[PDB]
């Protein structure tokens, strides 16, 4: 019973890191966008992009190393 | 649709009032295509070209320094650039050469109001050498 | 020079800036562009505009035209931009000095 | 505010600096027409 | 079974995080073309920012804090 | 096998909070370039998001008594 | 079984309600962004963001009544 | 026991109504931005925004009904 | 409990069809603030609006007919 | 028990395959947004479009191929 | 059970892959209106674009491995 303990809970678990991917390409993409209206602050920009990004995959890295725990 | 264009120079007059379907203007903050009944939107140009779409079918391409697009609620719009230049007697070479000049001058421009100026200059001669 | 002298006697002081040597050469915008810059140079709150010239009317008649110059943003952004879309309180300030610019242009010629 | 803003430089200016550069573009041949715009033949005397 | 079900109900249960990454990475990235638009006023800018960051994040770390509540 | 299946049921309860988190990013990221268009309007603005942020709150909250009647 | 089916039911029938609360908060970012644009229209504008909230909060209470089906 | 499947069956079908309840919010927040940047468009505007709604809640509707379809 | 395999597997895969209507409700709300520009060209700009449309139903049907094929 | 766990994993894997529909959705709907701004330079707009929209519908009919694979 | 949480667990886990195409849906369409807003700066604009699709696929890959992992 511990296998279904360590497969099914884990892989409901995974769904929230690549959950968090839509955010990270958001984020990405307003930086195409910000990019767009005035090419010339990309050096505050990608700094803030970087920024946002470090934060929503962190979010989806904390799920993820919770399914690593629910697996062992 | 039936859209009055204004294209005017101080020195010469483009289409004066002449029914247009789009007019693609370098306009700051994003270019937009001037439409048939576009929103009115009264933005500022920059330096780079303008293609008329006449509705007979030819597109005209003149190049424009700077201004105002002043499209209106109806179906007019003013388009005043402060130079008005077609793109025949621009000079090639000599758009490359004061690219690379105003480039060279970036470094030695220490003043962060002179960079800007400088700055200014490379904005136009690179919208200046993707016309030639 | 001609509008200074005749105002210099009583309204020298309403007089912030005089711009000399027109009329000498033909005025053309990068005279209305110093005039226009210089005017923006000097700092002065001129929330309301207006600009006084004789208007051509025939080759013997000249009408003394007065055009309002609403400069001020808060002026040109009133109910009648509440339909206007992409137009911003900044680049509404930099068209009025444009406009502000090129009205002095049309004056002068 | 772009590059020319937060410098200082109006967007009078800003035209100044693209239309001069528009004029240097010209050919010597067409060059005849940015010496007419002859933008300084004004001056400015302060008042004081 | 109970230990079983708890593994799985937490595994299911942390999938909230996805939800808080995609809101911060959506905030952020206004932040860049807000920013883009109007530059500096980060006093504002980035402070409406951090606020919806916390707000977001907030509402998947509770979810996820569910899921501890089920393992434990 | 009775409370193992509550104890499920609350895993996918706690999945309606993300999509309130991700209301609240997106509704706090508007208020971004809404503030960076109109710094003038910002009573209203933020009063505005605020609103939005506690319906979409709200939802979450909601969905967290539906995982309170699983607990119970 | 059949009880814990319910309970389970009710628990995957109530997730259901994060879209509502997604599509909430868009809602009134967009309110936002659309009264910063044209303020002293916030009537309409209002009558709007009001219909869309009305929809998507009665789409989550429909979820709701679904679960309340499920769990009885 | 399936009678009992069909609990979580229909709870997890359910979730689906989500998705339309999200895009809803969507197409009703566009309504208010369009007509912020154009109010003459009001009726197409409106007309076209009814159409979205309707066909997203088709959608969501249609997903619903297999819900009540396994339940019963 | 094949039969119930069924039910349950449909009931997951129906969730699926939550992202096409949340999609379709994007496409459409897109038309709006693109009408709202230039409400000129409706030919152009609806032609592409229907073809997306087919396009995430397309998707969210082709989930839902997995569904089916699970049912048989 | 064997098949039955083919079902449920397939159903739920299938999940994932109708979530790039909001993605294709938001690809379209921007095509729309950019004719609308620039209705000239269609050829690398669409082009770009059809470059996205592959780009999303391949990893969720890459989903599908995993879900079908569960089956088999 | 082992062969059953093996499916059930890889199903799961490829569920995450939706947030991923989201992302990947969402930076392509800021592509779009980025190209359209300023066609020039497009080579720049596209090798961002091109990164931010690499980042959020990145993140949605991971999860798929990991339900192969978990089949396997």
């Amino acid at each position: 019973i511990d296998t279904a303990a360590k497969f099914i809970g884990a892989g409901a678990a995974t769904v929230g890191v690549a959950g968090s991917g839509a955010g990270i390409g958001t984020v990405f993409g307003s930086l195409i966008i910000g990019y767009a209206r005035n090419p010339s602050l990309k050096q505050q920009l990608f700094s803030y992009a970087i920024l946002g990004f470090a934060l929503s995959e962190a979010m989806g890295l904390f799920c993820l190393m919770v399914a690593f725990l629910i697996l062992f | 649709g039936q859209m009055s264009f204004t294209f005017a120079s101080p020195t010469q007059v483009f289409f004066n009032g002449a029914n247009v379907r789009q007019v693609d203007v370098p306009t700051q903050t994003g270019a937009f295509g001037i439409l048939a009944s576009h929103v009115p939107t009264l933005q500022v140009l920059r330096p780079g070209l303008v293609v008329v779409h006449a509705e007979d079918g030819t597109t005209s391409k003149y190049f424009v320094s700077s201004g105002s697009v002043t499209v209106n609620a109806d179906s007019s719009v003013q388009l005043l650039a402060e130079e008005a230049v077609t793109l025949d007697m621009l000079d090639p070479g000599v758009a490359k050469a004061n690219l690379e000049k105003a480039q060279s001058e970036l470094l030695g421009a220490a003043d962060e109001a002179s960079r800007a100026e400088i700055q200014i200059r490379i904005e136009a001669n690179e919208a200046l050498v993707k016309a030639l | 020079d001609k509008i200074r002298g005749i105002l210099h006697r009583t309204h020298s002081d309403q007089f912030l800036v005089t711009f000399k040597e027109v009329g000498r050469k033909p005025p053309t915008f990068g005279d209305a562009s110093v005039i226009a810059l210089e005017l923006l140079n000097s700092g002065y709150e001129f929330d309301e505009g207006s600009i006084i010239f004789n208007r051509f009317r025939s080759v013997i008649s000249y009408k003394t035209e007065e055009k309002p110059i609403f400069s001020l943003d808060t002026v040109a952004s009133a109910e009648s931009m509440s339909i206007y879309d992409d137009i911003d309180a900044d680049v509404l300030r930099n068209y009025q000095e444009y406009s502000l610019a090129n009205i002095i242009y049309y004056s002068l010629k | 505010v772009a590059y020319w803003r937060q410098a200082g430089l109006s967007y009078i200016r800003y035209s100044q600096i693209c239309a001069k550069a528009v004029r240097d573009a010209l050919k010597a041949e067409f060059k005849a027409n940015a010496e007419k715009t002859s933008g300084s033949n004004v001056k400015i005397v302060k008042v004081k």
